[PDB]
RNA sequence: ACCUCGAUGUCGACUCAUCUCAUCCUCGAGCUGAAGCAGGUUCGAAGGGUUCGGCUGUUCGCCGAUUAAAGAGAUACGUGAGUUGGGUUCAAACCGUCGUGAGACAGGUUGGUCCCUAUCUAUUGUGCCCGUAGGAAGAUUGAAGAGUGUUGCUUCUAGUACGAGAGGACCGAAGCGAGGACACCUCUUAUGCUCCAGUUGUAGCGCCAGCUGCACCGCUGGGUAGUAACGUGUCUAUUAGAUAAACGCUGAAAGCAUCUAAGUGUGAAACUAUCUCAAAGAUUAAUCUUCCCAUUUCGCAAGAAAGUAAGAGCCGUCAAAGACGAUGACGUUGAUAGGUUACAGGUGUAAGCAUAGUGAUAUGUUGAGCUGAGUAAUACUAAUUGCUCGAGGACU
RNA sequence: AGCGAAAUUCCUAGUCGGGUAAAUUCCGUCCCGCUUGAAUGGUGUAACCAUCUCUUGACUGUCUCGGCUAUAGACUCGGUG
RNA sequence: CAAGGAACUCUGCAAAUUAACCCCGUAAGUUAGCGAGAAGGGGUGCUUAUGUAAAAGUAAGCCGCAGUGAAGAACGAGGGG
C-alpha cells in the first residue's frame, strides 16, 4: 500500500510534533558532585552511605 | 513464523536464576538488568532463609539450586555457606539483600542495577 | 451433551441394538439433549424377537447423558453412556421394560408411567 | 418511585442451602456505616439526589479541598463521594445501615466497575464465528468480519459507524437487575446477595433499589442442620 | 475498611455440624438421600466408592460412583446439603486423592484394605 | 454502446451484515355462504425473529426432519489490498463428434500460480496540547445520542361461552423451556511450561540412596491463582403520552342522516419516555461545592525583589489497570511491592530412621513433607538525604 | 461378434432395484447405441497404484461453539535502517 | 481440551489412533508366484529362582493409572472405472 498524493514536507513536520523525549530529573549526591539521574547510584560509586562500587 | 532460536522459555529462565544466584553468592555484587535481579532476589533469600537450619536434609534440598563458579567449587560453595553466611543472617529475618539501580547500558540504553548483600 | 447425529444405546425391548439421533425438537439449533426432552431418532440395527426393524424413524425421550447436568436440587448427576425409551406418540411408551436405572427429575414433565417400569431410580 | 441505595465492596462469593431442597449462589458484600453527605430537592437545584461518603480514611492521607469540605459541615473525613438519584428521606449526618433500608427477601438492582481484560479482541467482545481452518486458512482466520455496506460511488462507500469492533472491553460501570438478598449481619456489617456481581474485589460496589420491580416482597429461607453423630 | 478477606467463612461457620466423619477417596460408604414428594418422606440407600474430596467450608463436594446391573451410576454431592447422612462403612489403603480408576476395575480381583 | 482497456478481478459458500415493504411469523382491525376450533381475503404496522441436513461446484431445484414462519428483493446480481479455487479461463491428456489435416466443439472427464509493511478519509478505542471568563479539586444537569427491546410449551380459569351431539375459546394468571445480550467463578469442566506424586533412557554430584541437565513442559495422573465455558444468575417486560387502519359520542351542510368541519374519545410489538450505557470540544464550552491567591514602591502592577500556600508533573514501588499513553493504590504519620511468620488451598505419607522379608517392596515416626500467583501480620529490602510547573481576575 | 445412459447420452435430474431419516454421486440390470463397436483393437483378467471415485469400522478440534498455555514475532526503550 | 464422532467443506484435505519384539490366528479370488504384517487377538516393567555358553526360555513373587512407561518404528475393510 502506498499513498496517492504526495505528503508535503508541512505534514510531516506537523505530524512529528509528539515525538519529543522528556527530559530527566538533575540531582545533587550528598556525597558526590557531578550531577546524575534521580533514583539511582551516582559517579563516585555511592548512594550516601554505602560505597557500593569503585569509579572503574 | 517459522524456525527461530528457542528464546528465553521457562526452563532457560530458571537455569540462569540458578547460575545468577550462585554468582550473587560466590562473590557478592551482581550487575544486571533490574528485573532479573529483582526476580531472582526471590530465590536467593529463600535459599539463604533454608540454609539458616545447618542440616542434611537442607543441604540436598539447596544442592539442586547451586552451581560452582572458578572460585569455589560446589563442595567449596558449601562450607563457605555453612562457615560464615548463616551466623550473620539470624539476627536479621528476610530481605537480607539489596539492589540499586546503576545507569543505563552504553549499547542497549537498558536500566542497569545492582544487587548485593547487606545486614 | 448430546448433539446432532449421535449414536446411543436402547434401553427396551424393541428389537433393537444400536439407534440414532438425528434431529433435536423444540426450537431451533437448541443442540441440547438433556434430560426429560422428546427427540427424533432412527433405528440403526434390528434383530428377530422384536417389534419394528430398521429403516422407520420413531419419535422418543432421552435419559442417559453421560455428561450429566447440575440439577436444580444442589446435587449433580452423571452417567458413562447415553440411552432413550421409544414411545408411540403419545404418554405411553412402546417399551416393556427397561434396562439400568433411569433419572427422575423428568417427573415433572409427566412420563411417570415409564419411571414405575425402571429397576431403580437415581 | 422512591429508591433507596448504598454502597459497598465484594469481598467474596459462596453458596447458601435454601428451603424446598436447593442452593443459592451468594456474594458477600461488606458495607460499613455511612454519613449523608448532601441533600439536594428540586426546588434547590432542581435535581432531588443525596450525596453520600463511603470508604472512611483518617485525615493526613486528604487533599486540602475535600478535608475542607468536609470539615466545613462537620462529616466524618472519608475517601469516596457519590450520588444517588431519586433519594429525600434522609438528612445530614444521620447514619444509614443496610438492616434499616431494607425487607428479608425484596428485590435490589446491583451495580459495579467490569473486570478490565485490556484491549480485547473482536471475537470476545461480540462472540463471532470463527473462519475456517481446514482447506486453507488464509494469513487471518480470527477476525470482525467484513463491515463493508456496498463498493461503487454512492452506494455505501464508508464504514458505518458503531459497527461492533474490537478495542477497550471492560472497566466500565455495569449493573445487574432483579436479585434477592437472603441474610443480614450486624455484627460485622455484612450483607448476602444472590447471584454473582462484576468487578474485582476493592472495587466500588452499589446496591440500589429495584426498578422493573418497584419494590415488591417475596420471602426467602434457609433450612438449618440439624443432625450430630 | 481493613479485611481480612475470610469474613466468607466466619458466616459459613453456622452451616455446619460434627456429624459428617472425616474421610478420603478410596473408601466403600453407604448413604441416606431424603426425598420430599409433598408427603411420604422417602429414604434412600445409595453405596459406592468416593472419587474426589475437593473443596473447604461448604464448598466440600465429594463424588460416589456405583455399578449396579452392567450400568454405572455417579452422584455428586455437597457435604452440608440438608437431609444428607452419610457413614463410613470400609475404608482401605489410600493412594491418591482423587481416583481416576473406577471404569476398568472391575471384581474378582481384590480390592484393597486397610486395618 | 455513453463511461473503463499505460487493468473496472466475474460464479459459489464462510464471517459480518445493512436497508426497503408487495408481510413468513408475532400485533391490531374489518368482511365473510365465519356454531366454536379452524379457516379465506383485505387493511395499517419493517422494532425483533426468519432452522438443520443428503444430491450436484452452487444460487435454481428435489427430498428428509422439524419451526410461530422456515419472507420477496437490493447493496459492483454486498464484501479475493478477508480467506477458501469446487466451477469459469491458461499450457497436459483422454473419449464422442466435426475437419483430408494442423486443430476445434455453450459435448463429457482427471491434475494444476490467489501478491501487497496502510498516506488520508471512514471506523474501532485510545491518548498529548489548548480551550471555557483567576487557578485547582470535585459533585451534578442531560442538549444531541447509542445499545436493548424474539417468544414457544404445559397447567388454571374450563369441559365453561358456543354448538345437540361430537368437538371445543376469545380475555387474564402460573410455571417450565429454547435462541441472543450482560457478568461470575460457590458447584462442574477445559486450561494451567519456576507446583505435587510416580517413572524410563542417559552425563555428572568420587560411590549406594537422593538429586539436577536433556529427551514434545521427557512422559503419565492431578492440581494454587488467573483465565474462560459445556456450568450458574439476570435480562426477553410492566407502564405513560401522542398515534396509523379501525370503532365511537353528540352535532352540522341540505331541519334527516352522518366518526368531522368545530369539540371530544378508546385505540397496534411501530413513534417519544419509563430499561441500560456514555456524555459540557453541548462554542447554548452549563449549575453548585470547597481550597488558594489579590502583598507598601517602578512605562501597559507592564513580571518589580516575594512568581500559590491550591495542586500537578519528573522519578520510584505495583495491579482491581495495563500494547505505550492513560486509570487506580502508595511514596517513611509510610503495609505499595519483594521478603520472614501463620493459615487456606493442591499433592499425598518427604528424606533419613527402625524393622519384617533371600528382594523388589511393605509396615510405624508420617495426614508428614513440599509448595507460582492466595488470605493476612510484620518495616526486614526497595520506595532515599529530591527537582520542576504553579499568584496579582483577564471583559460591563 | 462382444459390450453398454460406459469419463462417449442432447433429449435425461432416463426407468427400476440396492445402499440412505432423504442420493443431479456410487453399484447392478433394462437398449431406437443422435455419432457404441474391433488392431485409432473389443472383452474379462491375479497382484501394483503419492491414479480417480463410492460405502463403511475404529480414531479424530474439521465441526456443534470455541477455550487455555508457552514461546518467536508483533508491541513500548536503545542502535541501525 | 469435556460430550458427540465426518454432522462444515466439492472430497475423512489436513490432523489424530494402529507402530518395534516375539506368540496365535488370517477368508473369497487367484497367470498358484500371491493376495498377507491380511483381517482379528496375547503379552513385553521389576526382583528372585530354574536352566543353555552367556544369553534367548520358563516358574514364583512386587507395584503403579500406564510396564518396547522417554523418543524413533504401518489406520484398515469392501465395491468399481
Amino acid at each position: 500500500a502506498v499513498q496517492q498524493r504526495r505528503s508535503s514536507k508541512h505534514r510531516r513536520d506537523k505530524r512529528r510534533s509528539h515525538d519529543a523525549l522528556t527530559a530527566q530529573a538533575l540531582s545533587v549526591c550528598q556525597k558526590c558532585g557531578k550531577k546524575k539521574l534521580f533514583h539511582r547510584v551516582c559517579s563516585c560509586g555511592m548512594y550516601g552511605d554505602l560505597r557500593v562500587k569503585k569509579a572503574y | 513464523s517459522y524456525i527461530n532460536k528457542p528464546g528465553k522459555t521457562s526452563a532457560w529462565r530458571v537455569m540462569t536464576v540458578r547460575q545468577q544466584v550462585s554468582a550473587v553468592l560466590a562473590y557478592g555484587k551482581i550487575e544486571t538488568t533490574l528485573k532479573k535481579a529483582k526476580n531472582t532476589q526471590k530465590r536467593l533469600d529463600k535459599l539463604i532463609t533454608l540454609a539458616k537450619v545447618d542440616n542434611f536434609n537442607n543441604r540436598r534440598q539447596v544442592k539442586k539450586w547451586l552451581l560452582n563458579t572458578n572460585l569455589f567449587d560446589v563442595d567449596q560453595l558449601m562450607d563457605h555457606l555453612f562457615s560464615k553466611v548463616a551466623p550473620k543472617y539470624e539476627k536479621t529475618p528476610g530481605g537480607y539483600s539489596r539492589v540499586l539501580k546503576l545507569g543505563p547500558r552504553r549499547g542497549d540504553a537498558t536500566e542497569m542495577a545492582i544487587l548485593q548483600l547487606t545486614d | 451433551m448430546v448433539s446432532f447425529m449421535t449414536r446411543l444405546n436402547v434401553a427396551d425391548n424393541t428389537g433393537a441394538k444400536q439407534v440414532g439421533i438425528i434431529k433435536v425438537l423444540g426450537s431451533t439449533r437448541k443442540r441440547y439433549a438433556f434430560l426429560g426432552d422428546v427427540v427424533v431418532v432412527s433405528v440403526k440395527d434390528a434383530i428377530p424377537s422384536g417389534m419394528v426393524k430398521k429403516g422407520q424413524v420413531l419419535r422418543a425421550v432421552i435419559v442417559r447423558t453421560k455428561k450429566g447436568q447440575q440439577r436444580k436440587d444442589g446435587t449433580h448427576l452423571k452417567f458413562d453412556d447415553n440411552a432413550c425409551v421409544l414411545i408411540k406418540e403419545d404418554k405411553s411408551p412402546r417399551g416393556t421394560r427397561i434396562f439400568g436405572p433411569v433419572a427422575r427429575e423428568l417427573r415433572e414433565r409427566g412420563y411417570n408411567k415409564i419411571l414405575s417400569l425402571a429397576v431403580e431410580v437415581v | 418511585m422512591e429508591i433507596r441505595g448504598i454502597f459497598g465492596v465484594k469481598v467474596g462469593m459462596s453458596q447458601v442451602f435454601t428451603t424446598n431442597n436447593e442452593r443459592l449462589p451468594i456474594t458477600v458484600i461488606y458495607c460499613e456505616p455511612n454519613q449523608v453527605a448532601g441533600v439536594k430537592t428540586e426546588a434547590k437545584d432542581k435535581y432531588s439526589a443525596t450525596l453520600l461518603s463511603f470508604d472512611t480514611v483518617e485525615n493526613k492521607k486528604l487533599n486540602k479541598p475535600q478535608q475542607g469540605f468536609f470539615e466545613k459541615n462537620n462529616l466524618k473525613p472519608t475517601k469516596h463521594l457519590q450520588e444517588i438519584r431519586n433519594m429525600t428521606g434522609f438528612e445530614m449526618g444521620q447514619q444509614i445501615t443496610p438492616q434499616n433500608l431494607f425487607q428479608v427477601g425484596e428485590y435490589v438492582d446491583v451495580s459495579a466497575i467490569s473486570k478490565g481484560r485490556g484491549f480485547t479482541g473482536a471475537i470476545k467482545r461480540w462472540n463471532f464465528k470463527i473462519g475456517p481452518l481446514g482447506h486453507g486458512a488464509g494469513y487471518p482466520h480470527r477476525f470482525q468480519g467484513s463491515v463493508q455496506a456496498g463498493r461503487g460511488g454512492a452506494s455505501a462507500q464508508r464504514v458505518f459507524k458503531g459497527k461492533k469492533m474490537s478495542g477497550h472491553y471492560g472497566h466500565e460501570k455495569v449493573t445487574v437487575q432483579n436479585l434477592r438478598i437472603v441474610g443480614f449481619d450486624e455484627a460485622n456489617m455484612l450483607v448476602l446477595v444472590s447471584g454473582a456481581i462484576a468487578g474485582p474485589e476493592g472495587g466500588v460496589v452499589l446496591i440500589r433499589t429495584a426498578k422493573k420491580k418497584p419494590g415488591v416482597v417475596k420471602p426467602i429461607e434457609l433450612a438449618v442442620q440439624t443432625e450430630k453423630a | 475498611k481493613i479485611n481480612k478477606q475470610a469474613l466468607i467463612d466466619l458466616v459459613e461457620q453456622k452451616q455446619l455440624k460434627a456429624y459428617v466423619p472425616e474421610f478420603s477417596a478410596g473408601d466403600e460408604v453407604n448413604v441416606a438421600i431424603k426425598l420430599k414428594e409433598k408427603e411420604k418422606v422417602r429414604i434412600q440407600n445409595f453405596t459406592g466408592t468416593v472419587l474426589r474430596r475437593r473443596g473447604k467450608g461448604i464448598s466440600e463436594t465429594f463424588i460416589v460412583r456405583k455399578t449396579t446391573d452392567g450400568i454405572p451410576i455417579e452422584k455428586n454431592f455437597q457435604i452440608h446439603n440438608p437431609n444428607i447422612s452419610i457413614e463410613l462403612k470400609r475404608r482401605g489403603k489410600v493412594r491418591r486423592a482423587y481416583i481416576s480408576y473406577m471404569r476398568e476395575r472391575s471384581g474378582k480381583a481384590a480390592k484393597i484394605k486397610e486395618r
